[PDB]
């Protein structure tokens, strides 16, 4: 009985990944979100601990549903004839990290640590539960402006993890390294900092450093912001050409640049209010 | 200059 259980709201946004509604439980007023995908329009499909054929997007939901973090969590999910339906977090109030930078400009560098680090220690949860992303950028990042905690959303591009090659990919190619762009192969802990690195540049100089492939494959970076030495050399080690010279995710939370991170609180007390 | 989204 779903629709007789969640109370629908307004249309919150709708494209590649489906349409998306707010929405309240009617059992304790909670605020969720509910996301309609049409199964004709699905590529990857899984099944859980089941046996039931879903989307892959449920199964690597599932995988980082456990516990407390900094991704959404799946609440529950329907099917349909033609579609499936999605349960999920709803902050309140919420915008995501696209229109906040929008709106806001060039972030300061201790706001972008702050939130930095956060999508780090995401992403090394879903690495920890088995899942690959693989489309990390602004839009796919949520900000609760009350707790100032960010929230990863959208695993519709997402992968089990693995350590052999990837050979597929349809995530954003903005944030794609350049030996998917060259070789259309890629290893998922390689490709992840590489988009983490995107999306630092994107924090500091107010958008992203790259529109085409031949930016992306032409490995220069150029600071139209002014951004400090520590942070450009973090950026730029992000954005090594060959995978093999990235820094790893413990290497990344040891750079000097991201030392004495603010607590999400002080994060939303002094950015946010 | 343009700052855009980007689908996928
Ligand atoms: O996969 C998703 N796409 N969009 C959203 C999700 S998870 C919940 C959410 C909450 C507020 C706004 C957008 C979204």
């Amino acid at each position: 009985p779903l629709e007789s259980q969640y109370q629908v709201g307004p249309l919150l946004g709708s494209g590649g990944f489906g349409s998306v509604y707010s929405g309240i439980r009617v059992s304790d007023n909670l605020p969720v979100a509910i996301k309609h995908v049409e199964k004709d329009r699905i590529s990857d499909w899984g099944e859980l601990p089941n046996g039931t054929r879903v989307p892959m997007e449920v199964v690597l939901l599932k995988k980082v549903s456990s516990g407390f973090s900094g991704v959404i969590r799946l609440l529950d999910w329907f099917e349909r004839p033609d579609s499936f339906v999605l349960i999920l977090e709803r902050p309140e109030p919420v915008q995501d990290l696209f229109d906040f930078i929008t709106e806001r400009g060039a972030l300061q560098e201790e706001l972008a640590r702050s939130f930095f680090w956060q999508v780090l220690e995401a992403v090394r949860h879903c690495h920890n539960c088995g899942v690959l992303h693989r489309d990390i950028k602004d839009e796919n990042i949520l900000i609760d402006l009350n707790r100032g905690e960010l929230k990863l959303i959208d695993f519709g591009s997402g992968a089990l993890l693995k350590d052999t090659v990837y050979t597929d990919f349809d995530g954003t190619r903005v944030y794609s390294p350049p030996e998917w762009i060259r070789y259309h192969r890629y290893h998922g802990r390689s490709a992840a900092v590489w988009s983490l690195g995107i999306l630092l540049y994107d924090m500091v100089c107010g958008d992203i450093p790259f529109e085409h492939d031949e930016e992306i494959i032409g490995g220069q970076v150029f600071f139209r912001q002014r951004v400090s030495s520590e942070c450009q050399h973090l950026i730029r080690w992000c954005l090594a050409l060959r995978p093999s010279d990235r820094p790893t995710f413990e290497e990344i939370q040891n750079h000097p640049w991201m030392q004495d991170v603010l607590l999400p609180q002080e994060t939303a007390e002094i950015h946010l209010h | 200059r343009k700052r855009r989204r980007h689908p996928s």
